[PDB]
């Protein structure tokens, strides 16, 4: 059932990207492509290098930490003509969210060794460097990112979880949009800031149960509109799954009001977006930075909605064969497979003798573990 | 000699090479010529026609820094021709505007412009200088300003987002729109240590160099001791370095205030003219309350560690470290005044000359000697109204022998030397002023353009040949 391609000895999975049908599985030192049921292997600087990611610009990038100096290589090994790397891999082994649409590059990954976490738009076809304003994004960083359609503008929408700590410390899921064309700030010493940020509160609440927690996002375009699946995890015994309208959200941002901010909104309300070359005014961009977080909360769809276990560190989506537009969620844990049925709801579990890393599907569902990749998933029983 | 009055007190000065001289008053800039004489062009920043104060200034202590609309005024690409002149203009007009236009007629319109480049705040402090950096070596504005002021009315609020509260000196693009500033273009202040108050903005040896000194706003008081900042001169702020300026000479309570501010490009070394506290009034006043300091720039980048004192830096967080370093000014070049206010220096035939400024209106001038050793400085102006100096002596880019001279709202052209006022050589020539010499043919000391010059004779006796090869030497 399950057919394994192992590596040639157990290796440090650090990131897995699929870009033309083709896994890209990132290690310590080197990274591996697979397509086609061939495994090829390209071996890179051999130390302490972690290969954090791999994404499509005018060209297919890898990018790796090296001993703490961030570079960039093409995928047959080379040397990167445009030599990258500042913002495209960490200076240390942690997680990243990098996104690149047609040749726009969007990453959480920090620009210098000294922490300061941020939002980043590179400079691209989409327009010059842009980053959030201080605080705005969490030290736990950006854990999913992806870009849809909203009118006639193209936008970029992030999930992360907040850490607030007044009294207590109590953790926070938003939703954050933004222009992917946004021209940036109207001042000098802001023109290189996003104008258009705006954040919503998300809920995934069950029983009494009030999950917080980020870990992986996948968002599925439909016929009606897009479909955003997110995974949250818990210090306690439970993960969980909701689902949320991409059109609800995008009403909400649009038409919601601020927390915080009683007086009226300008004519071109904050977070929309402008014609090409239009800049955001003062007055607006005023608001928008001190008032960025929408007066609402975001509720799930009715289905799916399901829980555990506490561990998932990733999932992901197939159709249920094209009689039903029913899906089947495959969410992975160290050792163990999980499915889990969206018309019967049922959930079953297959364990593995590998540490799990990822689950990425594409025709078939791909296991990305420590011995190499899985393809095709095992006999499972009902969990 | 030539003046230019103005209805409104001057707050800004600068001479192009070719094209006329800037100056600032009240919301307006006009361009007059050489001779202060013909207001070439003019600009009505606030609203067409009045330049009146939009506002109004009370001018506190005279050591205390006065407040301005006019916050930068730079020309710049003016070196040779085929790339045009370009000037910089800022204000605190439209939350610190600052736009970039053609260099000369003032009715033609700006290039590029961009917001918060400038202190918005009339009494906040701006200092910037233009410099080249990258690959295709472009030009890029340094500003160093007191951006974040106590500022009561929302309706005027002009203080920078939060996420720039702590922006000190920052980066811009000129090619750039709205003069850009990049995320890792700025220099950050550390919080708590108060206000800094930048005074100039020059370029030495590969860096940026920003005097200063901590100072209190509110109860106008130095509530530190006057440095200079350091940066590479590069497209992202690199922090090189910070020391202190130690010029309490002659004063028993020593100096924290820096009044004016002069590099001498051909010596490599740095003029400034520090002064103490006047009371409030003018009550504390003593001829040992300002004084004149020469620092070695190679010292000061010697002395300059990457330390965070004042400025934030990676792996320290806020005065939680080592001091910053002290340099000395050079010993016996040291000249003790009771009221400096202003200050030029620059090298002649190969000694340094100094005008100095005061707060009755003379323009003094020290010649050093030896081991840049001060002589007794010669009165070569006075004002009839006896107003206090203005902090920027400006020389001549035409004329060499002239010098202009700033207080309050009159601009003045002042030849550099009283030469005629000898009628001897020996006479003329013991007073050892680079600037004047005796004229064997006309019988008369003059300036070296005065008199004739011939390839087969020697006319014009310079001071470096001595009194003692004067015609009639004893
Ligand atoms: C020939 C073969 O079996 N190797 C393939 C190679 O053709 C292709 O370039 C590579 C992509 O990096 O995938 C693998
Ligand atoms: C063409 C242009 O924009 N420059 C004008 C110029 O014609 C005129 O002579 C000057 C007044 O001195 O004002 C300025
Ligand atoms: C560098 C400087 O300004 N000081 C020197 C000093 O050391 C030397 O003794 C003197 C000779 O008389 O020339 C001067
Ligand atoms: C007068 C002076 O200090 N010159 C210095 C030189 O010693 C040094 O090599 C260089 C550093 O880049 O900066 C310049
Ligand atoms: C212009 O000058 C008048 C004096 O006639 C003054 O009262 C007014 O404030 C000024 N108007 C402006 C702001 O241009
Ligand atoms: C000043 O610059 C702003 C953009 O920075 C622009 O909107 C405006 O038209 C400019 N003014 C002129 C006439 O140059
Ligand atoms: C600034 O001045 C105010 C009063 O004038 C004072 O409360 C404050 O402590 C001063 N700041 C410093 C540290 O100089
Ligand atoms: C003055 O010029 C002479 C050359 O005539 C030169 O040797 C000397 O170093 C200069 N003195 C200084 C330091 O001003
Ligand atoms: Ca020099």
């Amino acid at each position: 059932s399950i057919e394994w391609h192992k590596f040639e000895t157990s290796e440090e999975i650090i990131s897995t990207y699929l870009i033309d049908d083709v896994l890209y599985t990132g290690v310590n030192g080197a990274v591996y492509t697979f397509s086609n049921n061939e495994l090829n292997k390209t071996g890179l600087t051999n130390n302490n290098n972690y290969i954090t990611t791999s994404i499509k610009v005018e060209d297919t990038l890898v990018c790796g930490t090296n001993n703490g100096n961030p570079k960039c290589w093409k995928i047959d090994g080379s040397e990167d003509p445009k030599y990258r790397g500042r913002g495209y891999a960490p200076y240390q082994n942690s997680k990243v969210t990098i996104i690149s649409h047609n040749e726009c590059v969007l990453s959480d990954i920090n620009i210098s060794k000294e922490g300061i976490k941020r939002w980043r738009r590179f400079d691209g076809p989409c327009g010059y460097d842009l980053y959030t304003a201080d605080n705005v994004i969490p030290k736990d960083g950006v854990r999913g990112a992806f870009v849809d359609k909203d009118g006639t503008y193209d936008k970029v929408y992030i999930l992360f979880t907040d850490t607030i700590d007044t009294k207590r410390i109590v953790k926070i899921p938003y939703i954050a949009q933004m222009c992917l064309n946004d021209e940036g700030g109207p001042s000098s010493l802001s023109s290189h800031r996003w104008s258009t940020f705006l954040k919503v509160e998300l809920e995934c609440d069950i029983d009494g149960r009030s999950y917080r927690q980020i870990i992986h996002s996948k968002a599925i375009k439909t016929d009606n509109d897009t479909i955003l699946y997110v995974f949250f995890d818990s210090p306690y015994s439970k993960s969980a799954l909701c689902t949320y309208s991409m059109n609800a959200i995008k009403h909400s941002f649009s038409t919601s009001k601020l927390g915080g901010y009683t007086k009226q909104l300008p004519s071109p309300a904050p977070g929309i977006c402008l014609p090409a070359g239009k800049v955001v005014p003062h007055t607006t961009f005023d608001i928008i930075e001190q008032y960025n977080e929408l007066d609402d909360i975001i509720k799930p769809l009715s289905q799916p909605i399901f829980e555990g276990p506490s561990g998932v560190k990733w999932f992901d989506i197939k159709e249920k064969e094209n009689e039903h537009r029913e899906y089947r969620i495959y969410f992975i844990k160290e050792n163990t497979i999980y499915s889990f049925d969206t018309k019967s709801k049922q959930t079953r579990s297959a364990q593995v003798d590998a540490r799990l890393f990822s689950v990425m599907v594409t025709s078939k569902p791909l296991f990305i573990a420590d011995i190499g990749i899985g393809v095709g998933i095992p006999r499972m029983k009902k969990i | 000699e030539p003046v230019w009055r103005s209805e409104q007190a001057i707050g800004a000065i600068a001479a192009s090479q070719e094209d006329g001289v800037f100056v600032a008053s009240g919301s307006c800039l006009d361009q007059l010529d050489y001779s202060l004489e013909h207001s070439l062009s003019r600009l009505y920043r606030d609203q067409a026609g009045n330049c009146t104060e939009p506002v109004s200034l009370a001018p506190p202590a005279r050591p205390r820094p006065g407040s301005s609309f006019s916050k930068l005024l730079l020309p710049y690409r003016e070196g040779a021709a085929g790339l045009g002149g370009l000037l910089l203009t800022g204000w605190t007009f439209d939350r610190g505007a600052c736009e970039v236009r053609p260099l000369g007629n003032l009715s033609r319109n700006s290039l590029r412009n961009g917001t918060e480049v400038v202190s918005c705040h009339p009494q906040g402090s701006t200092a910037g200088v233009v410099y080249r950096a990258g690959r295709n070596n472009r030009w890029y504005l340094a500003v160093a300003a007191t951006y974040v002021l106590p500022e009561p009315e929302t309706a005027s609020r002009c203080n920078p987002a939060a996420s720039d509260h702590d922006t000190a000196i920052a980066l811009k693009d000129t090619e750039g729109r709205s003069l850009a500033t990049q995320e890792l273009g700025r220099l950050k202040l550390c919080e708590g240590a108060g206000s800094l108050h930048f005074v100039d903005a020059f370029l030495w040896n590969g860096s940026i160099y920003f005097p200063y000194y901590p100072y209190n706003y509110t109860s106008g008081a130095a509530t530190g001791w006057p440095s200079m900042a350091r940066i590479a001169q590069s497209t992202e702020v690199l922090f090189q370095g910070q020391a202190s300026l130690d010029c309490g000479h002659g004063h028993p309570d020593g100096r924290r205030l820096l009044l004016s501010s002069s590099l001498v490009e051909a010596l490599d070394v740095w003029a400034g003219v520090f002064s103490a506290a006047a009371g409030e009034g003018q009550e504390r006043r003593s001829p040992t309350t300002t004084a004149l300091c020469l620092f070695r720039m190679s010292e000061i980048q010697a002395r300059a560690k990457r330390v965070s004192w004042d400025f934030k830096t990676a792996e320290s967080h806020c005065k939680e470290g080592d001091q910053p370093e002290r340099v000395q000014p050079i010993a016996s070049s040291t000249l003790i005044h009771s009221d400096l206010t202003s200050v030029y220096g620059t090298v002649v035939m190969n000694r340094t000359v100094l005008f100095l400024g005061t707060g009755d209106g003379q323009l003094l001038k020290v010649i050093l000697g030896e081991n840049l050793t001060s002589n007794c400085p010669e009165v070569i102006y006075e004002i009839k109204e006896e107003t206090p100096v203005f902090y920027k002596l400006v020389p001549d880019p035409v004329k060499n022998i002239y010098i202009y001279l700033t207080a309050g709202k009159e601009v003045r052209r002042i030849r550099v030397a009283n030469c005629n006022k000898h009628k001897s050589c020996s006479e003329c020539l013991t007073a050892t002023d680079p600037h004047c010499g005796w004229c064997h043919s006309l019988q008369r000391c003059t300036f070296q353009g005065d008199c004739v010059h011939s390839e087969n004779l020697e006319n014009w006796l310079d001071i470096s040949s001595g009194a003692k090869k004067c015609p009639g030497a004893p």
